């Protein structure tokens, strides 16, 4: 479950008793004692006071932070912890606009260790006004990625390995090396 | 994806925080405390997340998948030399069996046809290699010549006439004989049919008849290809029928006393043209263009069908009419094309609208029909379905007994129909078309767009596969079509191989939206088929009887290609299948007490050779597990 | 007659009832009309799905 529930000491925007007629707000336990179901209907008037912010992946709740993995496909399997999703899922919808791109390799291995990687891609671009001349770029595909970690624990060639696989277009093979 | 975790039962009362009223269940103040309004507002509260996710998604801008109308090949066959007219009247619905519990699915004949009442030309015998150089005229009557020179050389051909030859039909060429001394069996006789067509020669397919060919007095009815145009066939003006001889075929009879030619008449039986589960709206206007850009018009039957020209509108220019493009999404269009879009599951027509630039200025993607001009909508498609798809043919309306001609023929299975899809299933797309956005690109995009191309292949997963000799490697898919239990338990195998189909529909649509320069593989993993066997000891008060059947099952059912292994669902593709984990499955198995041993035996679906026994079994990474059936020896005191 | 007509199951073998039929069996030409028990699972005889 999430043991949610009535929260003390908060209070409404819709005060029962300054809907209370005039005269009926004299009393001392009718005032007092109708004061008492504010706070079962306490927290529900928070949510629907603040519902935007319920949708925000920098500041919803953990459990929306998952489910808002699934609004756009953020890939929230595998982390244990919560700051290392409140970037994933703001941030996932930017990287699939550049899948596929160099910066956009670079940034998705960047994004889930916090380091800039050194990768070397098989090829680049160049012009020439040359009627018909040749094109450079390396003979063979060959795609590198390095990290330049500080604390080297050897299960980050794995993590790596299995993260630059999705990255990879399917297309050319790879190498990883980390620091 | 819930707000409040409360209920009615969940009573707070908090008045003693601030009051004294100290009754727990008192007159009626508790039945004031009592507030199920508070339950009926948790309720419509905890479901605002769901109705928020289906807010954002017309953001996005996905929509629903029309459905798709099944289409299906009929042939009006008359049973007689005659109508030389048009047999098809477009309508004509045909459906199944009326029956109360499931809706009778109704068709409509929409194509039209046109055939004629040839004759024959004339008649002609050779050989391969060797001209006709024969009567060729009076064959039609006499001068009786034995067929194919009765010998089964390998391009024997003969050449028919038909008058005023027919492009698009299925006729029948009677060719009498005389046949005696040998009877060569009806099945599969070693020839091959042909006609000639624009293109040159095309295969023509058959249909049933009497006789075997040349083994009785008959006709063959051949099926005559798409593109058939005449020819000069000596003094007539008849189009060229070709019949290719092949050898005696690994053993298929051929005779050496082929019968002669008696007769000649040609019936021209029937035609053939298709038809689909899908009505038809023509030429309903649905409004007048405003000057005003983004318009959105109505129409009036919902679940439009899809297809290239979904709705086909035009607009009213000085020329007759102005047709429509149409494109899924308003990104690609330019400040002067003419695009539309069609939200085809509720039947919208939404023309370009004016997005505000950086600048200010207006960036009008899309032009906009002149003020004052005439939309209408040309042509509809609405219907289909999942129980489009017709079962063997037999719509049961067939239509039999028809007073114009002789019978309607539906015998192959109609394909198609893909039901429109739910609205929950499209929350499940919204993550795809938000980061594959098309043309897939990456491995897991590929495993993706393989299901929305074609969903009905069971499962798909993509793998790379042997490197290219210039460094790179083509892309390799597989697929594993849905299986039924065809045999006693276990599978048949030759159903795991797609039908040419699902091979050709899925590279078809991932061509198209690929990376450019780079082949693409697809097909069915590696199998190889193993088997158990063991000596499991019964209990002493345990009917062995039972555990013979249960224990052949149960150890099978670890094995299973589409739903085996722990989890239930198809193997991982590249688990090794192994004793140890074998042996969990062999322990709970009831009726059983100890185990002796158990040996594997590898094979294949191909050769009935077995492997050597091992207990390991080194599996390929693209491969699957084949179980086979098994014994193994319970030996104990059974009851 | 001294037969005893049987059937496959899930669970095993069960007696099938007879009906009437103008032969005694193998007295004559004829059928024997046998009754089926609720259970009867297919299996692997040869060329056929027996």
């Amino acid at each position: 479950a999430s043991q949610r529930g009535s929260v003390d000491g908060l209070g409404s925007s819709l005060p029962i008793a300054s809907m209370l007629p005039a005269v009926f707000a004299d009393d001392d336990l009718a005032l007092r004692f109708v004061a008492g179901l504010d706070d079962v209907l306490a927290p529900i008037l928070n949510v629907l006071d603040c519902l935007d912010t319920y949708f925000d992946p920098a500041l919803t709740p953990a459990d929306f932070a998952q489910w808002l993995g699934t609004w756009v496909g953020a890939e929230t399997d595998g982390t244990e912890a919560e700051p290392m999703l409140r970037a994933a899922v703001a941030a996932a919808a930017r990287l699939h606009r550049v899948r596929g791109t160099l910066q956009g390799l670079s940034e998705t291995v960047r994004l889930a260790f916090g380091v800039a990687p050194e990768i070397t891609e098989s090829g680049g671009a160049t012009w020439n006004a040359r009627p018909l001349g040749p094109f450079p770029g390396r003979p063979r595909p060959q795609l590198h990625v390095a990290l330049r970690l500080p604390e080297p624990r050897p299960v980050d060639v794995h993590r790596l390995d299995a993260l630059v696989a999705a990255a990879r277009p399917a297309h050319m093979p790879y190498t990883v090396e980390v620091t | 994806q819930q707000f409040v975790d409360d209920a009615k039962r969940y009573i707070q009362q908090r008045a003693p925080e601030w009051t004294d009223h100290n009754v727990s269940d008192p007159g009626v103040t508790l039945v004031e405390t009592v507030a199920h309004m508070a339950d009926q507002i948790v309720y419509r509260l905890n479901r605002v997340p769901d109705k928020n996710h289906l807010a954002f998604l017309d953001l996005v801008g996905i929509t629903l998948f029309p459905p798709s109308a099944a289409r299906t090949d009929v042939t009006f066959w008359l049973s007689a030399p005659q109508e030389d007219a048009i047999l098809v009247p477009v309508g004509t619905e045909v459906a199944t069996l009326r029956t109360e519990r499931d809706e009778a699915v109704v068709f409509a004949t929409e194509q039209d046809l046109r055939i004629v009442p040839c004759t024959m030309g004339r008649l002609v015998t050779q050989v391969s290699g060797e001209a006709v150089s024969d009567r060729t005229t009076d064959l039609a009557e006499s001068k009786d010549v034995l067929c194919f020179a009765e010998a089964p050389n390998p391009g024997d051909c003969m050449l028919i006439g038909l008058s005023a030859a027919v492009p698009d039909c299925a006729l029948a060429l009677e060719l009498d004989s005389r046949v005696d001394g040998v009877g060569v069996d009806p099945r599969q006789p070693p020839l091959v049919w042909e006609a000639w067509t624009e293109d040159g020669w095309q295969s023509c397919e058959v249909d049933r008849d009497g006789t075997g060919g040349l083994n009785r007095p008959g006709d063959v009815v051949l099926h005559i290809p798409g593109g058939h145009v005449l020819s000069r066939n000596g003094g007539h003006e008849a189009g060229w029928i070709r019949c290719r001889v092949t050898e005696p075929l690994s053993g298929q009879p051929f005779y050496t006393t082929s019968p002669t030619i008696r007769s000649a008449e040609a019936y021209t039986i029937g035609g053939t043209t298709g038809s689909i589960h899908a009505e038809t709206v023509l030429d309903e206007p649905l409004g007048e263009s405003t000057g005003l850009p983004g318009q959105r018009l109505r129409l009036e039957h919902a679940p439009v069908v899809a297809g290239e020209p979904s709705v086909l509108l035009q607009t009213a220019a000085d020329d007759g009419w102005q047709d429509w493009q149409v494109v899924p999404h308003f990104s690609g269009s330019h400040p002067d094309d003419h695009h539309i879009t069609v939200d085809a599951t509720t039947g919208e027509i939404a023309f370009g609208p004016a997005v505000r630039e950086a600048d200010g200025t207006l960036r009008q993607y899309g032009a906009v029909p002149p003020k004052g001009a005439v939309i209408r909508a040309r042509r509809y498609r609405t219907g289909g379905g999942r129980a489009g798809n017709v079962a063997r043919g037999a719509v049961q309306v067939l239509r039999t007994s028809i007073p114009y001609v002789s019978e309607v023929v539906n015998r192959e299975a109609a394909l198609g129909g893909v039901d429109g899809e739910t609205i929950e299933e499209a929350k499940l797309r919204a993550p795809i078309t938000l980061r594959a956005q098309e043309r897939a690109v990456t491995l897991r995009d590929y495993e993706e767009l393989a299901r929305r191309a074609a969903p009905e292949t069971a499962r798909i997963t993509c793998l790379e596969g042997a490197e290219n000799e210039y460094g790179a490697h083509a892309v390799r898919v597989l697929v594993v079509p849905q299986a039924v239990p065809d045999p006693g338990g276990r599978l048949r195998f030759e159903q795991l191989v797609p039908g040419d189909a699902l091979l050709n529909r899925i590279t078809r649509h991932l061509d198209e939206r690929r990376l450019i320069g780079t082949r693409l593989a697809v097909g069915p993993p590696y199998y190889q088929g193993v088997t158990v066997v063991a000596t499991v000891h019964a209990f002493r008060d345990v009917d062995a009887d039972r555990v013979r059947r249960q224990t052949h099952d149960a150890l099978y059912r670890h094995l299973d290609p589409l739903t085996g292994g722990s989890d239930g669902k198809g193997w991982p593709f590249g688990r090794p299948v192994q004793t140890g984990e074998l042996f969990a499955v062999l322990q709970r198995v009831p009726g059983v007490e100890l185990v002796d041993e158990v040996v594997l035996h590898p094979a294949d679906p191909l050769t009935g050779k077995r492997g050597d026994p091992t207990n390991r079994i080194d599996l390929d990474a693209p491969a699957l597990v084949f179980s086979y059936d098994h014994r193994v020896r319970v030996i104990g005191d059974s009851a």
